[PDB]
RNA sequence: AGAAGCUCAGACGAGUAGGCAGGCGUGGAGGUUUGUGACGAAGCCUUGGGCGUGAGCCUGGGUCGAACAGCCUCUAGU
RNA sequence: CUGCCGAAGUUUCCGGAUAGCAGAAACUCAGAUCAGUUUUAUGUGUAAAAUGAGAGUUUCUAGUGGGCCAUUUUUGGUAAGCAGAACUGGCGAUGCGGGAUGAACCGAACGUGAGGUUAAGGUGCCGGAAUGUACGCUC
RNA sequence: GUACGUGAAAUUGCUGAAAGGGAAGCAUUGGAAAUCAGGUCAGCAUCAGUUUUCGGGGGCGGAAAAAGAAUAAGGGAAGGUGGCUGUUUAUAGCCCUUGUUGUAAUACGUCCACUGGGGACUGAGGACUGCGGCUUGCCAAGGAUGCUGACAUAAUGGUUUUCAAUGGCCCGUCUUGAAACACGGACCAAGGAGUCUAGCAUCUAUGCGAGUGUUUGGGUGAUGAAAACCCAUCCGCGAAAUGGUGAAUGCAGGUGGGAACGCCCUGGCGUGCACCAUCGACCGU
């Protein structure tokens, strides 16, 4: 089964484009005389938990798997028994003998490695 | 059970289902065969066409 | 194993036969009707048909701006929704009360196909207080066996008719919730059916905008 | 069969005062991860990518030069 | 940060106790009781069929105690306005379609989307939709 | 490079890209350009679900349509034809009634578990169970499969800037039924407001339970000894109330309802916790 987001754009909190102290992370208006609260026409729209993306396919990545953090060799055997529903992720303040090392280890074990070719 | 629901009047398959007597209701019947006998009574005639 | 296949094979066989007596049963009724109309017109005499004891109610206005008298009735007739048709008992204790939500539903007299069509398409029984689809004859005859009700068929006599069980029959359907009309209303809907419009009660034509409906 | 879980079915979804529940992030402490790190920790920057309804999280590249984090609990000048 | 439940908008007695609306805890109750409802009967009130819904209580603990607009009845009216009650509504906690624009007008009440069909209002162009059909009036 | 670790935002200069006819920022859908990521994207058939739009055929109904046509009676006349302003089918015809052709047709209402096409959206679920149909099998019967192509240097999906169409009144506070007002706001970074403690009360958890509470203090503790550990005597609350005295009369009392259990052949019988009405006591039990 393919993967279908409701939603793409990002919730931007409002006025967070005119404002440069006013940051883009949401925050819910408390205003009482709130438009956007409201809901009224052109306004920007609010996380609600209708976007919530189907639970079979919740987490995963386009290619159908799920990111999974790496540090070391031992981190990727964990996941020997599920290569075909974890990617694994290496972190990134590995370092680069621990990347090849991590790369081939999981290459061995057939688990996808997402940012592979990276240090 | 019952994922789908299926219209039996769209579905002669589910029509069966439901109705095990579908096969056999010859809708269509011909009773009309017989010297039609033209029922009105005179003094209706006249009311209906009155004034 | 084969004690359960004979059983529901019988099952299938007598509910034919109830759906057989069934059809011959409108059938007759509505061909002696048209035999003492016509026997009445040649003696010059008149005949008056029976009263309806069935009626189809659908809601047509919202849930917005609503007298609170007006919508408890509408609580007890179910009409929770705007499109919404359900059977009601025609009587003198339903006139009043039909009489008084005139502008808010439309009812009239639905004939043997509205009923048929409706149980098929739209009809959902209220199983354990859930709403399931009549899919198959099972579902009825565990929720109304007590009142020898066994099939679509027969649900569908039981409603038509008005038998001794159309209580609990008309509290078995769920509410049939009819999209809106293919067409359109006409030009002015809350106008009364007389003077115009398209509410209150309209007869016989129950049934065209009801195909709408469906 | 993380029964804390798994599964089937139906209905419902505005919401001020108020009520209730689950989560995100921060400094420090106990435990733990055979944890990360001068072959580059933290921070920062980026018309790079991914995840989450959201608070947020992970990552590529650049910059940088010595420390830092995940989980379970404790704590607050959070 | 998200989710769920969700009012009062004011009586009744001296700033309050009370009740009411909202929840929690613990009980009993499904051959039972309820109801912003209608019939029937007795003389508007009283009593017993229709329809809907599982129906009850006890404890205790938050918030509320305003107003605005409109209908109807009625009290006077008055240069003419209006003034006094009652009445249930609408707003108030609430976005949306239409009314060119709008606190009070017509529809409609809200998770995220696809398709279909409508309400109110519209189909010359701005503007989505007949410079449609039929019969009249008007310079 | 001492105007010295890291070098954020506000702000400023330069360069590149782009836009600009009395605001701008924003939102939605795409195009163009740029840049990423990972099978992609089409066509047809047979089906299922929702739906829309054209037809065809056949029942039934009404005044068993009204009409009408053709064809026999009689009646009447004109908006008077031939004929002669006036008249009664003649060298035009019309109207009315009846018969007939008739079981006439058609319109219309209604029904078909009758049928033939065109288009759009959707494919949820994931061994087998079920309800059915045709005949072990097969099926349109508890949710889509089959047959092919093209493309991978691109198609799809993005992300950034920009344009077009559509929409979008400045946030917070305050007042009011409600607005508007009235204040606050040049910009950015960092700091910045229900905290600690004593008492009381509710609820929950935990330990013990007619008991309960070690940490005033003493013992003790070599490894951090302000920790942990051990507990002599008191004391606090509770175990008795009432206004000095100080409690099963009666299985620590009977009746009814009642959780739960048992015996039976739904209901009956027996037992009957908690709690609540009841007669009862004892000095609150």
């Amino acid at each position: 089964v393919n993967i279908i987001k409701k939603r793409t754009k990002p919730f931007k909190r409002h006025q967070s484009d005119r404002f440069k102290r006013v940051g883009e992370s949401w925050r819910k208006p408390r205003g009482i005389d709130s438009c956007v609260r409201r809901r009224f026409r052109g306004t920007i729209s609010m996380p609600k938990i209708g976007y919530g993306n189907n639970k079979k396919t919740r987490y995963c990545m386009p290619n159908g798997l799920k990111a999974f953090l790496v540090r070391n060799v031992s981190d990727v055997e964990l996941l020997l028994m599920h290569n075909k529903t974890y990617a694994a992720e290496i972190a990134g303040n590995v370092s680069a003998r621990k990347r090849v090392e991590i790369v081939e280890k999981a290459r061995a074990l057939g688990v996808k490695v997402t940012n592979a070719g990276a240090k | 059970a019952h994922v789908q629901k299926k219209n039996p009047l769209k579905n002669k398959a589910v029509l069966s289902r439901l109705n095990p007597y579908a096969k056999a209701y010859k809708a269509n019947v011909k009773i009309n065969s017989e010297k039609t006998p033209k029922a009105a009574g005179e003094k209706f005639l006249s009311v209906l066409h009155e004034n | 194993a084969a004690e359960k296949k004979s059983a529901r094979q019988k099952k299938r066989e007598l509910i034919a036969k109830r759906a057989e007596a069934y059809e011959a049963e409108y059938r007759a009724a509505e061909r002696e009707q048209i035999e003492l109309a016509r026997k009445a017109r040649a003696e010059g005499n008149y005949f008056v048909p029976h009263e309806p004891k069935l009626i189809f109610v659908v809601r047509i206005r919202g849930i917005n701006n609503i007298p609170p008298k007006a919508r408890k009735i509408m609580q007890l007739l179910r009409l929770l929704q705007i499109n919404n048709g359900i059977f009601v008992k025609f009587n003198k204790a339903i006139k009043e009360m039909l009489q008084v939500v005139e502008p808010y539903v439309t009812y009239g007299i639905p004939n043997h196909k509205t009923v048929r069509e409706l149980i098929y398409k739209r009809g959902f029984g209220k199983v354990n207080k859930q709403r399931i689809p009549l899919s198959d004859n099972a579902i009825i005859e565990a929720a109304l066996g007590k009142y020898s009700i066994l099939s679509v068929e027969d649900l569908i006599h039981e409603i038509y008719t008005v038998g001794p069980n159309f209580k609990q029959a008309a509290n078995f359907l769920w509410p049939f919730k009819l999209s809106s009309p293919l067409g359109g209303w006409r030009e002015r809907k809350f106008k009364h059916f007389i003077e115009g419009g398209d509410a209150g009660k309209r007869d016989e034509h129950i049934n065209g905008l009801v195909q709408k409906m469906l």
